[PDB]
């Protein structure tokens, strides 16, 4: 065979996300430290896709810069944000939706087909607010990234408790380090997982 | 720390809430056992009153405890002005005082000796008042019987734990705050021995009585000024100890008699013996 050890990620183009390296602000930070942070947490909570000088949210950062938010809040700001709700949510469909804000605030996709019975009946019963909290405020948020680290992709590695059939579904999601989630492609902003795959792992009652 | 805004941007108000950290609540990024960071071992956030059942569950549900709960309103207020008391005021009474000087030395004297506590009139000594006026009594004597009065144990002695009492007292007949742990613990054997009248008698008694508002001068506050052996740390202390005018020292509030100066910061100042 004599494949490298590297080839299998280089192959499948997930070399960067891999074993993806881990982002955290620190109780003093360095003007660099920061920016570094910021540059990450926007790259992955818009999915690589472009933020203008404009698109900045010049409040948020000073507040991490003070010290008066951590980085777990700094991310509900984002995510809770016009700009984040403009590209990933009112554009697209609550299934496109839901899969989307799992990846960009955990790196992984959807285990199961029960993941989108409890988020799509949070929406209507509260807002979106509460449907975007309940992912940070969630335990796997808090057990993994908790607070101060960036959140990156736990997909494409084992992770306990893990379904399968998570591996392959990200790879849809992920799809290269060029590629990027975007609202304003041709036909529009539309689900890569498809429903099937989900029913394949349990579907219980509700 | 210093809260940034009162209010969430959806309306509802942001409470801070202070934590012991604990390892699955926050750990390093790094191979080995999962350490929180060592400056954060008593967190802080400022949640909406929303967020705050589920976050404080989450808190207690891992290691986490709650050292405490506080509205951020109240929380992000300013210190308390020091005008009053910077230059405290004082009072002298002469010999043959006036029917009016004697009064606003009285008033003065249990403004201080009781802290901003209101007297009542049933309180109030008849007995010692009389005693100044038609002389008799000094000013320091007068200081030495309220003291001794229940008023001021129930009050200030009965209510809270002696190291309480004791800062508690440093301020009444001192305006200094107490400077490291060896005062508090000299005050606490004097206590256990001779009891609860020499350890009174022992402020009253001290060089720094005397040597300042000695005699027929009532007490006033000299910390928040600098003074002679005095640690920095007791500056500051003093800012925990007085809070505001219209603060008190209180037994009647809910778990009314805690403790201003965290025993940590006393040990800062000095410590040994
Ligand atoms: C310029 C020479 C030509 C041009 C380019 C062009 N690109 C976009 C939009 C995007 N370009 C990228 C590409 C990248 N993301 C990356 O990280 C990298 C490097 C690793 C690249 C190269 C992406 C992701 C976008 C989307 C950005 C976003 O959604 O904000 C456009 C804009 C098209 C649009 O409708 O957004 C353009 C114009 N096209 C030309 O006409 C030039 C010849
Ligand atoms: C051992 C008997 C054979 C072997 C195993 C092997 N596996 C990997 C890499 C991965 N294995 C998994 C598999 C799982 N993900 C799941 O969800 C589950 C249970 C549902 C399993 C079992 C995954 C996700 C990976 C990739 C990520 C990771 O490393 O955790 C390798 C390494 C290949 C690589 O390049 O990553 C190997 C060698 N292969 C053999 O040679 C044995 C016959
Ligand atoms: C070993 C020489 C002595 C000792 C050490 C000891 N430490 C703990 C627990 C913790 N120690 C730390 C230390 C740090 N955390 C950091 O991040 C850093 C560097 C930035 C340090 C130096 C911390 C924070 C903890 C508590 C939480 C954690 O696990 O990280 C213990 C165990 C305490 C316990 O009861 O859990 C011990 C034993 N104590 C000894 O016995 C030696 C004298
Ligand atoms: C004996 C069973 C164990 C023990 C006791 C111990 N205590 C100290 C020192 C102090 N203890 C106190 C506590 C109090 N403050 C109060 O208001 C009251 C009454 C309600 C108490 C009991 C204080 C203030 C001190 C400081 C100094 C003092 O003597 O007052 C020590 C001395 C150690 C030190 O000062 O650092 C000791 C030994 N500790 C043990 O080892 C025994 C198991
Ligand atoms: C009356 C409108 C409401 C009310 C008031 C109330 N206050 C207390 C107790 C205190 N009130 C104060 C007030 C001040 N201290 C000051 O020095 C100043 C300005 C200089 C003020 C206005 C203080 C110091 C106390 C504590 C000492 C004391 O014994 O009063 C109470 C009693 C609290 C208790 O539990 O004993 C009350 C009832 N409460 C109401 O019912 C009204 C709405």
């Amino acid at each position: 065979r004599a494949t490298a050890d590297g080839d299998a990620q280089t192959k499948l183009g997930i070399t960067a996300v891999a074993p993806a390296q881990a982002v955290e602000l620190r109780p003093n930070f360095g003007e660099t430290e920061l920016q570094a942070v910021i540059r990450a947490t926007y790259k992955q909570l818009f999915g690589n896709t472009y933020i203008l000088e404009a698109d900045r949210v010049v409040q948020a950062e000073s507040l991490l810069r003070n010290g008066s938010i951590n980085v777990r809040e700094f991310v509900r700001l984002l995510a809770k944000s016009e700009l984040y709700k403009e590209r990933f949510f009112h554009c697209t469909s609550n299934n496109r939706f839901i899969e989307l804000t799992f990846k960009h605030l955990l790196g992984r996709a959807p285990y199961n087909q029960s993941e989108f019975v409890e988020h799509l009946d949070r929406y209507q019963k509260s807002g979106y607010d509460a449907e975007i909290d309940s992912y940070i405020d969630s335990d796997e948020y808090r057990r993994v990234f908790g607070e101060n680290t960036v959140p990156y992709f736990r997909g494409f590695k084992y992770q306990t408790g893990q379904a399968a059939g998570v591996f392959e579904r990200t790879l849809k999601l992920y799809g290269g380090d060029a590629d990027s989630d975007t609202n304003r492609n041709r036909q529009g902003q539309l689900r890569q997982v498809d429903p099937q795959e989900l029913l394949r792992s349990g579907r219980g009652i509700v | 720390m210093n809260v940034l805004t009162t209010s969430s941007q959806r309306g509802g108000k942001l409470f801070k809430v202070t934590m012991t950290l604990s390892p699955a609540l926050s750990h390093h990024p790094w191979p080995s056992l999962d350490t929180y960071e060592p400056s954060q071992n008593s967190y802080s956030v400022v949640v909406p009153l929303d967020r705050l059942l589920a976050e404080m569950t989450y808190i207690k549900n891992k290691g986490g405890r709650v050292l405490d709960i506080s509205p951020a309103d109240l929380e992000a207020l300013g210190p308390p002005d020091i005008s009053s008391v910077a230059i405290p005021l004082k009072v002298e009474l002469w010999a043959k005082a006036d029917v009016s000087d004697v009064q606003a030395a009285i008033v003065a004297a249990y403004k201080q000796i009781f802290g901003n506590t209101y007297v009542l009139e049933s309180e109030r000594l008849t007995s010692a008042e009389s005693l100044l006026r038609n002389g008799s009594i000094s000013v320091r004597e007068f200081v030495r019987l309220l003291a001794k009065s229940e008023l001021y144990k129930e009050r200030f002695f009965f209510c809270t734990s002696n190291n309480r009492f004791t800062e508690l007292n440093f301020k009444h007949f001192l305006g200094r705050a107490p400077y490291n742990q060896s005062e508090i613990a000299a005050h606490l054997d004097r206590y256990q021995t001779f009891g609860y009248d020499a350890e009174i008698d022992s402020y009253i008694d001290s060089d720094e009585y005397i040597q300042a508002f000695g005699e027929n001068v009532v007490p006033y506050y000299r910390g928040f000024k600098s003074q002679s052996g005095q640690t920095v740390e007791s500056f500051n202390r003093m800012f925990k100890l007085y809070r505001g005018d219209a603060g008190s020292d209180t037994n009647l509030n809910l778990q009314g008699q805690k403790r201003r100066v965290d025993p940590k910061n006393l040990l800062r100042s000095g410590r040994g013996i």
